[PDB]
């Protein structure tokens, strides 16, 4: 909502690149790991990636080879880069971030994104 | 305001024929246009209906699949493709036009009707 | 939105297409819901591209211009239900006038009865005269009434049944219901029925 | 006047500068492990800092325990005995040894205590793994702490700050060496912090014993060559003077955990705030605890010559003391309350509630001076009993209830985490006029039982 | 996933009623709930969507101001509370799922729709006490079609409100029996017909007889229908 705000989506052919950005504020982004969790109609929310502090890629299983996540720190953003993308992968992708709130908390906080819809189809 | 009927007269059977009617004074883009026929000393009977654009064609029971259908709202002229006459054919043909909207049923204006006679 | 073809005649086996033109410059693709006759509604299409997991591959969706339409490459005797187009405009969903696919057949003219109002009815003080209509297949029909060649209106009421399962037919009745004194000061009733498989209007009259 | 105040200021201001030093690098090293472990992950910073959070508590019993050996030994050096200064310092090395076991079992079921809290399986398992690395450093903490409580009782602080700050700068490449999988060890990841901590503080303890074998300044005392057997009489003696500031770190640490748990339900923006402001008071707290145990060295030095005024005058400079650097502390805190609100968060909202926080936090530093420098004084004393009765009693029978009923509830519009800060402040103070009234009794007794208490 | 919905029955015009719908097997914080409105003959009809707080919350314009939707997240239900009803709002609901953020998302080349619906709970306001029906003969003459086929029914009048069931010959005839649907008569009552295409050769000989059910009087109304 106002934490995370992602951008990015539209008509994408079959075969075509797409790049999601989520731009982060009010969190410290140096020490939260990010995600993007896709969520289709009839389908149940679901991970497509995520990146930790240390910039370790945990990419899905039917997803290797096809999405690339990058995070830059000197500007506080996560982009995925879709490549090859088929009917399949049309749905909302939120951007998820969870992380310490402060360096004096203990327990990590976690804030979602309001999401981009990315239609696939001619 | 006028409907005239034109084609058709003797054929052999087992022939193929083509109706066709003009209207004048109306256009027929907005209505729907039936074909009828009587056999000499009986009653006048459903043969087929075309609708407007996009609506579909309709054939009654006896003649079905033997005629077909077809408008030209350019040159407001309907069409009838007769095939596989017969004898039991013979009659005169009557054009109507259904002018409510709904297609409720009007055929308000019939044409003077055309002699089709089947006979080897 | 505007579902033009409100009323589809489509055959088994066929390729059928029904379009929903947003009558706005509202953007918004439009979502496609199939309704049975008589249960829940079920999605079909969403994004108007796009097809709801569990769906067989015939339905499809398009954008042409401004309109969106559905298609059906082949129609089962399954598909034959009411189908809907949503749309959203800033914060209010809109559906569609509702488009009812039917099933094609040879057009049959109607069979006309003419009941009167039963003596047992006179004791209550209203009586109510009844014509029906039988065996017919456009879905249309004109039913008007005429009291001693007056055309009377606001006081008759029509109902129509469902498609059959064994010709695919309808049958249809109206009902005029009229007080004891205005049943008796009239002398003839009767109803006439016009329909696309009549050459002429055929009317039933009986005299009291 | 000053007379003798300003040359016991002078002697004090030395003595616990070093000290200072010493808790900023504990405290570091604990800091280093979890900045270092969240270059890895965040799951790896949240099972380092739960870690922590279960392991403060458990160490400290053991590190209060040890605080009865340091005036011990800065009593018997003061009057000039120094020949029972061995026997007393080994004694107190079996006892950490002894004490040792218990907290390497409460820390050994530390994945039962994980589970009433709702931590997920993989912060589960590093936070275990931290604990059973940490596990192996515990006899050894106790152990240097034991040895730093004998160097400080001779009022000899600076090796401690050595030692530590050495530690300090060794937990940076050993971290990185096992966090990473470098130099052919491990690549153990978020536990490496633990395995590293644990190899500081082994060699802590070694540079440690070196420094009191050779030495040349405490070669007189010779503590390491007759190897006193040990003796459960002295070691009981030693538990019981002991145990009662042990118990008061204990409960401290307790009262503020659960006021973590009752002020949760306040929100999860509030807590963030209180978090914050309760984690910089506890470093402006860092700042006054070190003049206390100075002055605990100086009074048990003092009453070992026999010298009651002297003690008095040493108790009285150090209060005074504490209370000045408690403003100094305090008013910058009041200037920079936003830029210190910053450096730990980015949310806006939780810098603006730690912003208003910081404000009571401020009167929160200048109460826990006088606290904590007049609980260190009468320490020196002998009055451990004392100081459990009063802070108890001060702390749990005042603060939580009337942080309660000045918080969620109304029996007094309930008033919100500013309420909870509100009833700290009710409870330090009285801690500070109990522990305050306690002082100036002993400091005016007979000039007799005071020695005779000193020695008890 | 599942959705039951509950309420309805019979509401005095100016009255008013409460909805239930409860939401099984998702997290109910992730999805929005709307309510559905179908008259009976008519079209569907969207009336209100309620996210998982009241701060996303719309109304359609026909009900603005009347109707009001909010939702429990503890049982996982959406409640819609009716009141100052009207002859018009007799109809069924049913309870639909959506995305969350459904206006933030829409858009030319998106729109999500709505996934899982429910059984739809039947409310009808009504000015008019239980009643009975009234059945009467249709038989036919000796004009109508005597001699090939010919038609004879069975009529209802005036009843309310459970459906009145109708059988002839004790449901030993099904072949060309024709039950139209029910009528709202201006009255507030209904009527109904029934009609058979019996043979017009003396009707066969045979007593033909109308059986009525009107379940809240428990009535068999029992008719025979004869040619008059
Ligand atoms: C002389 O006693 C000590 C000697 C050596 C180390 C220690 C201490 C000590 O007392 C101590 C603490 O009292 C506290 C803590 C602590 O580490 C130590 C030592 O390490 C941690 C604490 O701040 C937290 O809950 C946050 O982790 C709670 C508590 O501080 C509480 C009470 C304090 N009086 C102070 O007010 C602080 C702000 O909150």
């Amino acid at each position: 909502q106002r934490q995370l705000v992602e951008s990015g989506g539209g008509l994408v052919q079959p075969g075509g690149s797409l790049r999601l950005s989520c731009a982060a504020s009010g969190i410290i982004f140096k020490i939260n790991d990010m995600g993007w969790f896709r969520q289709a109609p009839g389908k149940e929310r679901e991970g497509v990636a995520g990146i930790t502090s240390g910039g370790r890629t945990n990419y899905a299983d039917s997803v290797k080879g096809r999405f690339i996540i990058s995070r830059d720190n000197v500007k506080n953003t996560v982009y995925l880069q879709m490549n090859s993308l088929e009917p399949e992968d049309t749905a909302v992708y939120y951007c998820k971030s969870d992380g310490l709130i402060s360096y004096a908390a203990s327990q990590l906080s976690t804030y979602w994104g309001k999401g981009t819809p990315v239609t696939v189809s001619s | 305001v006028q409907l005239q009927e034109s084609g058709g007269g003797l054929v052999q059977p087992g022939g193929s024929l083509r109706l066709s009617c003009a209207a004048s004074g109306r256009t027929i883009s907005r209505y729907a246009m039936s074909w009828f026929r009587q056999a000499p000393g009986k009653e006048r009977e459903f043969v087929a209906v075309a609708r407007r654009s996009g609506d579909g064609a309709f054939y009654a029971d006896s003649v079905q699949g033997r005629f077909t259908v077809s408008r030209d709202d350019a040159k407001n002229t309907v069409y009838l493709q007769m095939n596989s006459l017969k004898p039991e054919d013979t009659a005169v043909y009557y054009c109507a036009i259904d002018s409510d909207t709904f297609y409720s049923g009007s055929y308000d204006y019939w044409g003077q009707g055309t002699q089709v006679t089947v006979s080897s | 939105m505007t579902q033009s073809p409100s009323s589809l005649s489509a055959s088994v086996g066929d390729r059928v297409t029904i379009t929903c033109r947003a009558s706005q410059s509202v953007s918004s693709a439009v979502a496609w819901y199939q309704q049975k006759p008589g249960k829940a509604p079920k999605l079909l299409i969403y994004s108007a591209s796009s097809l709801y997991s569990g769906v067989p591959s015939r339905f499809s969706g398009s954008r042409s211009g401004t309109d969106f339409t559905l298609t059906i490459s082949s129609l089962q005797p399954e598909d034959f239900a009411t189908y809907y187009c949503q749309q959203s405009s800033s914060s209010l969903i809109t559906f569609g006038q509702g488009t009812k696919v039917e099933i094609k057949r040879t057009v049959a003219a109607p069979s006309v009865f003419i009941f009167p109002p039963s003596d047992s009815q006179l004791k209550s003080g209203t009586a109510s005269v009844v014509c029906l209509l039988n065996n017919f297949y456009p879905r249309e029909a004109k039913v008007q009434w005429k009291v001693d060649n007056a055309l009377q209106s606001g006081n008759s009421q029509e109902s129509v049944t469902e498609q059959d399962s064994k010709d695919s037919t309808y049958s249809l009745s109206s009902t005029l219901t009229l007080s004891k004194a205005d049943y008796e000061k009239h002398k003839v009733y009767a109803c006439e029925v016009t329909h696309q498989g009549l050459s002429s209007p055929v009317t039933k009259s009986f005299n009291r | 006047s000053v007379h003798r105040y300003k040359k016991e200021a002078s002697n004090l201001i030395k003595l616990a500068t070093p000290v200072l030093i010493a808790s900023v690098a504990q405290t570091g090293m604990g800091f280093v492990d979890t900045i270092m472990a969240g270059g890895v992950s965040a799951i790896d910073m949240a099972a380092v800092s739960i870690a922590a959070s279960i392991w403060l508590p458990s160490i400290l019993f053991g590190v209060g325990l040890l605080m009865a050996l340091v005036p011990v030994v800065a009593q018997l050096n003061g009057a000039g005995r120094q020949h029972k200064i061995p026997f007393e310092v080994h004694q107190g090395l079996i006892l950490a040894l002894l004490v040792s076991v218990p907290i390497i079992a409460v820390l050994f079921q530390t994945q039962f205590i994980i589970r009433f809290m709702d931590v997920e399986e993989a912060m589960a398992t590093k936070t275990v793994g931290y604990m059973h690395a940490v596990i192996f450093a515990v006899p050894a903490y106790l152990l240097f702490q034991a040895l730093r409580s004998f160097t400080d009782g001779m009022s000899l602080t600076k090796p401690a700050m050595v030692i530590g700050f050495i530690g300090l700068l060794l937990n940076i490449p050993l971290n990185w060496i096992f966090v990473y999988g470098k130099f052919g060890a491990p690549e153990l990841g978020g536990v490496g912090c633990g395995v590293a901590t644990a190899i500081v503080y082994w060699i802590m303890l070694l540079l440690l014993l070196f420094y009191i074998v050779t030495s040349k300044r405490l070669a007189h005392v010779k503590v390491f060559e007759t190897f006193h057997k040990p003796q459960p009489k002295e070691l009981i003696r030693l538990f019981r003077l002991g145990f009662p500031v042990a118990a008061a770190l204990f409960f401290e640490v307790t009262l503020f955990a659960v006021v973590a748990l009752l002020v949760a339900p306040l929100g999860s923006t509030v807590v963030a705030a209180h978090q914050v402001a309760l984690n910089f008071s506890s470093l402006v707290f860092m700042f006054p605890m070190s003049i206390g145990a100075a002055v605990s060295i100086r009074v048990g030095h003092k009453l070992g010559e026999q010298d009651t005024k002297g003690a008095a005058i040493a108790a009285n400079v150090g209060l005074m003391t504490g209370l000045a650097t408690a403003c100094i502390t305090a008013l910058l805190t009041v200037l920079f309350r936003e830029q210190i609100a910053l450096l730990y968060t980015e949310n806006q909202v939780v810098v603006a509630l730690a912003m208003q926080l910081l404000l009571f936090a401020a009167i929160y530093q200048c109460m826990d001076a006088v606290q904590v420098v007049a609980a260190g004084s009468l320490r020196g004393y002998k009055d451990m009993t004392a100081i459990f009765h009063r802070t108890f009693i001060s702390y749990w029978v005042l603060g939580l209830p009337t942080g309660y009923i000045l918080g969620m509830t109304n029996w007094l519009q309930p008033l919100g985490a500013k309420g909870f800060w509100l009833g700290f402040i009710i409870g330090l103070s009285a801690a500070a006029l109990m522990l305050g009234q306690r002082l100036y009794w002993l400091q005016k007794q007979s000039d007799d039982v005071q020695l005779h208490l000193a020695a008890k | 996933v599942q959705l039951v919905e509950s309420g309805g029955g019979l509401v005095q015009p100016g009255g008013s009623l409460r909805l239930s719908c409860a939401a099984s097997g998702f997290n109910f914080s992730y999805y929005s709930i709307h309510w559905v409105r179908q008259a009976p003959g008519k079209g569907l009809e969207w009336v209100a969507y309620i996210s998982s707080s009241s701060s996303y919350t719309s109304y359609a314009d026909s009900v603005k101001g009347r109707f009001t939707i909010s939702a429990d997240t503890s049982k996982n239900t959406a409640y819609l509370q009716m009141n100052s009803l009207r002859a018009e709002d007799t109809a069924v609901y049913y309870c639909a799922r959506g995305y969350q953020y459904w206006q933030y998302h829409a858009s030319w080349y998106w729109n999500g729709g709505l996934d899982y619906w429910g059984q739809g709970t039947l409310v009808t306001v009504s000015s008019a006490s239980t009643k009975g029906p009234s059945v009467f003969p249709l038989a036919p003459s000796s004009k109508s079609t005597s001699g090939g086929t010919a038609a004879l029914g069975c009529l209802v009048k005036d009843y309310f409100p459970e459906p009145v069931t109708v059988s002839w010959n004790s449901g030993a005839l099904t072949s060309g029996v024709h039950t139209f649907p029910a009528v709202l008569q201006s009255s507030g009552l209904y009527s109904l017909s029934s009609v058979v295409t019996v043979p017009s050769s003396s009707l066969g000989t045979q007593t033909y007889i109308c059986n009525v059910n009107h379940k809240p009087s428990n009535t068999k109304v029992d008719k025979k229908v004869e040619p008059k």
